[PDB]
Formats: C-alpha cells, structure tokens, sequence
RNA sequence: AGGAUGUUGGCUUAGAAGCAGCCAUCAUUUAAAGAAAGCGUAAUAGCUCACUGGUCGAGUCGGCCUGCGCGGAAGAUGUA
C-alpha cells in the first residue's frame, strides 16, 4: 500500500499541476478498458492535457490549496481528473466526444474561473475555440 | 536513548533470583569504577522489547534507581537456556 | 479474430496460415493476396504481425503493425536466431542508433511517450534475447 | 476424505471447520482436499 | 554417517544426560536450531536431517553441524541371555541437552531457513526451535 | 470495475502465445497490472490471482509468552 510519506508527495505533485493549469475537467472512468485510457492518453499528451486518476480523499487535500474548492463535491465516486496545462479547454471537448462515444462512465463537473461547472452545460468549455482563434 | 527503572535487591543467592524470575523480574548488578557494585531488579518483558535493538549494545543507558540515574553501558548478557528469556546483565559504569 | 506474423509479399501455406484461420471461417486466397498486395511496400523478409478480424458472416478485415522488436534486433545484429541463453550468453550488437530507428518504427507501434522511452523499450527486448546493445 | 491426524489447508480454498469436536478441511476448489482429523 | 575415526575404548557405560548444554547461541551462521528438549541423537538422524535441509536449500549458502555422535551405543543380538560380556557396538549417538544448537544455516534468506528447519525438525526425535543470531 | 503496451520476450518444439522445459525478467502507458499465482487449449481463446481506483465506515491483522481443554486413541466372559 502507501505510506504516508507517499501520500504526501502525491499530493503535492498533483497541487503543483493544479496551479499551472487552467481548465479541470472531472470525470468517472470507472469500467473501461486499459486500451481506451491508453488511446485516451496518447490524446491527452498530443493535446498538452495532464491525465490522473487520484484517491477522492487525496484530490481533496490538493483541491483547497486554491481554487477548485468548488470541485469538493465532485469527489464522490470514481474520479479521474484532466489538467490542460497548457492552451484552456480541448479535455473538455474530448471527454464529451470519448463519452458519447463510449456509453461507459459519465463525467461529472468541469471547472474554470474559480466557478464550478454543471455536468450538462459544460458544453461551454467544449465549443471554446482556439487561442489562435482570435485573428 | 534507553532510559530503565530499577529497585536494588533485599537479598541474593540462588532462590532469591528464582523467585524473583517467577515474577516476572530478573536480577542485575552494576559495577564499574571507584564505587561499590550495586544488586539490582528490572522488569523482565520491558527490558526484553529493549534488548531486542542492536543499539541496546552499543549507547549509553540511564538506569533510575531510587530516582538517581546512573550512566552505564550493557557488559554481559545471560539468557535463558532455552527460552527467549533474560537471566542476568552485566551493566559497567559509564 | 485471430492474430498473426507472416512474411511480407508471402501468404497462403498450410502449416504457416491456412489452418490456423481457416479453422475460423476466413477465406484463404483472399487475405493472401490482399495481405500480400498491402504489404508489397515492406522490406524484403521482414516478418510482419497482422491482426485479422473476422465476423459472424466469414467476411474479414485486418490490420498491419510494424514487425516484432525481436525481429528487427536480429534483423539490426545481423544475426537470424535470438540467444538460446540471452544474458548467459551474448549474440551481438546494436548501437544506441539502431536501438532508436527500431525505436521510430516501433515508435509508429509503442506505447511510449518519448523517443528515450520506446528505446529503453526496444532495449528491454534486446536484452531478453541476449543481443548486447553496442 | 482423507482420515489422518495431521489435517492442513492445501491450498488457498482450503478451509479449516470444526464440526461435532472434528477438524475438517473443506475446500470450495479441489474435491481431493477434503480432510477429517482421525 | 558421522564417526569418530578412532577411539581410545570402544565400549562406554551408560552414563547419565543431566544438565542444561554448553554452545547455546549461533557462532558462526546466522540461524540455528537449537534443541528445546533432551535426549540422544544417532548417526543417522544427523545425517538424515543434514540431507532434509541440504535439498531444502538447494544446496546454497553454508551449513554447521555443531554435535558430532561420539557417544557409542552397544547391543545385543536376539535371543541371547543377559551376561557373557558388553554387547557390540552397533551405533553412535551425541548426548542432547535442551538449549544445543544442533545446526547453524548462513548465507539464505530467513523465510528460507525458517523452511528448511523446520523439515530438519521433522527428522529429529527431540523437540526443537529456531534462533537467529544475537549481539552478545 | 480495471488487470494494459513492446509481445506470440529469446531458445526449443509439429505447436510452446504468462502458464511442458531452458534462459532472461527488462521497459513502456500507468491508479495499477508478474515477460505471470492456479485452472484451462493441440497451440490460441477462455476463467482467476497478484496489484490498483471505487463503495463501506472502525477497527482489523499475525507472531510471542503462558493456563486449561480437543484430535491423534483398536481386543478379546461383562459396563470394566
């Protein structure tokens, strides 16, 4: 199992990712293969998305360093989490896709701006265009 | 840092010591230095956990008796035959 | 759905192909030179995995990967049989190049995130045959 | 059954019960594995 | 089978087994088998136990023998009356006392030795137990 | 619920794909997943274990020292 001196550094190196990123998605993963998250994760690092599946208690501890303390209520459940560090949205669109897709799990709350984002209307983030979108 | 409680003997020989091994004690002394060596008990299991670090052998131990501490280092260690018992330690002044 | 390794512009044989699917419900002379026709561009006597997909009404598709890490390491060593007792005894070399060129074909076939990766992958393979990476 | 008076688990479905004063070993996997002390 | 290879007598009395062992405490391995019990052991259950323990470690790391059957042990053939003279000398035997180690093992793992004692144990008409060596 | 990729590791063999045998036992993506703990196939397939995320919500694990018991424990005239 894990240490505490584990715990702690899993946590601290998933609250790093927190503060450099600045569109989490979270979602249910639970019964999919390991095919698809592999298929999942080549487009999580094609795409520039940080990819973890973290113990709810765990992403807590990471959560109220700043400021996805909204999320809190969406660690019920199994939980998987993607940071797009770099460019905003894009995991947002792709986990919809991949969901639809895949009639397994759901996904549950995004979260932008400090401000929680509701399971339905996330359509938001994944219809944002690119940065590069502007000229 | 290993720090002992002792009481000194009332009285020595063979069926002293057993008794006192009955009860769950075992009889020590202490020697060393200028002073006159000094008969002791300790408490059998407690010291036993103790013993059980390599380092029991090696630093040295504080042994409070009659709330006076006494500096001093394991000399000589007589186990049981046997059993995972203590029979008797050899504690030299520090 | 059934999964195999046959050389490139070669198909069809008994022993090889044949029974193995045809024992499924596939079409022997089709995948042949179907096969054969898509792997026409493939080196000569590279050993290729095919992975054939059959369904309910015998009717097939398949796709084509890169050829076997074991294969290509002794393809690289220039030898043609791996180590009978790899890491007891040594059967040749490949130099951190060669380890990466099979590392970008493989790459087109791995898992791995970075090109160091895939090689220490593709390193993994050569030492379990007892080629020496030199 | 086995009828012998050292009665162990042989593997990991094995399961020691008492039944009536008698050790038993049941086991779910391998009916071979069935023992009785006696 | 152990044996001396000479001896100044051949025939021994008796004699008695009193008394707690001398070599209590592994001295030269890392683990032991040290007799909790007292009695004899023969030539043959040395050996035997020697071999249960030799295959059980698959012939690895090293292994003491710290008792030697110096002891001889005579008998008489069936059907003879008591008198006319000592019995022959039929096997040897190592006098036993609880606290012996019997045998020393280094050089393998604990779980291992733990293993190999115990069907060493199995082989010896005394009861036994493990030790490890301690810091005197 | 997952238990993945190189890959059917190399050798051997008619076949040997984690699972007859021999040698190696690395590396990747991992939350985790042994070049495989057991069943399975002619060889694959297929079942399951190790391991990990989830649920549950406060205890649960396995060694030592000891007390008293249990099995081991079948005889001949009649309980005996």
């Amino acid at each position: 199992a894990l240490n505490l001196q584990d715990k702690q550094a899993i946590v601290a190196e998933v609250s790093e990712v927190a503060k450099g990123a600045l569109s989490a998605v979270v979602a249910d993963s639970r019964g999919v293969t390991v095919d698809k998250m592999t298929e999942l994760r080549k487009a999580g690092r094609e795409a520039g998305v940080y990819m973890r599946v973290v113990r709810n208690t765990l992403l807590r501890r990471a959560v109220e360093g700043t400021p996805f303390e909204c999320l809190k209520d969406a660690f019920v459940g199994p939980t998987l989490i993607a940071y797009v560090t770099e460019h905003p949205g894009a995991a947002a669109r792709l986990f919809k896709e991949f969901a639809k897709a895949n009639a397994k799990f759901e996904v549950k709350a995004a979260a932008f701006e400090g401000e929680l984002i509701p399971a339905s209307q996330i359509d938001r983030l994944a219809t944002l265009p690119t940065y590069e979108e502007a000229i | 840092m290993f720090t002992i409680n002792a009481e000194v003997r009332k009285e020595q020989g063979k069926g002293a010591s057993r008794r006192l091994r009955a009860a769950n004690k075992f009889p020590a002394i202490i020697y060393g230095g200028k002073e006159a060596p000094l008969a002791i008990e300790l408490d059998h299991d407690k010291v036993m956990n103790m013993q059980a670090k390599a380092e029991f052998y090696s630093e040295v131990l504080t042994i409070v008796v009659d709330g006076k501490e006494i500096k001093v280092k394991a000399q000589d260690v007589q186990r049981h035959p046997y059993k995972p018992k203590l029979q008797h330690i050899d504690f030299v002044r520090a | 759905y059934v999964k195999l390794q046959v050389a490139a512009g070669m198909a069809n044989p008994s022993p090889p192909v044949g029974p193995a699917l045809g024992q499924q419900g596939v079409n022997i002379m089709e995948f042949c030179k179907a096969f054969n026709a898509k792997t026409d561009s493939i080196e000569k006597g590279l050993p290729i995995p095919v992975v054939i997909t059959v369904y309910a009404d015998r009717s097939f598709t398949f796709v084509t990967k890169t050829p076997p890490a074991a294969v290509l390491l002794k393809k690289a060593a220039g030898i043609k049989s791996g180590s009978g007792k790899p890491n007891k005894d040594k059967v040749g070399k490949i130099s951190r190049a060669q380890l990466q060129e099979i590392a970008q074909t493989k790459a087109a076939d791995m898992t791995g995130a970075d090109i160091e990766a895939m090689t220490r992958s593709i390193e993994g393979t050569a030492r379990s045959m007892g080629l020496v990476v030199e | 059954m086995k009828v012998r008076a050292s009665v162990k688990k042989l593997c990991r479905n094995c399961k020691i019960v008492k039944r009536d004063g008698v050790i038993r070993v049941i086991c779910s996997a391998e009916p071979k594995h069935k023992q009785r002390q006696g | 089978m152990l044996q001396p290879k000479r001896t100044k007598f051949r025939k021994m009395h008796k004699g008695r087994n009193r008394g707690l062992a001398q070599g209590t405490d592994v001295s030269f391995g890392s683990f032991g088998l040290k007799a909790v019990g007292r009695g004899r052991l023969t030539a043959r259950q040395i050996e035997a136990a020697r071999r249960a323990m030799t295959r059980a470690v698959k012939r690895q790391g090293k292994i003491w023998i710290r008792v030697f059957p110096d002891k001889p042990i005579t008998e008489k053939p069936l059907a003879v009356r008591m008198g006319k003279g000592k019995g022959n000398v039929e096997y040897w035997v190592a006098l036993i006392q609880p606290g012996k180690v019997l045998y020393e093992m280094d050089g393998v793992p604990e779980e291992l030795a733990r293993e190999a004692f115990k069907l060493a144990a199995a082989k010896l008409p005394i009861k036994t137990t493990f030790v490890t060596k301690t810091v005197m």
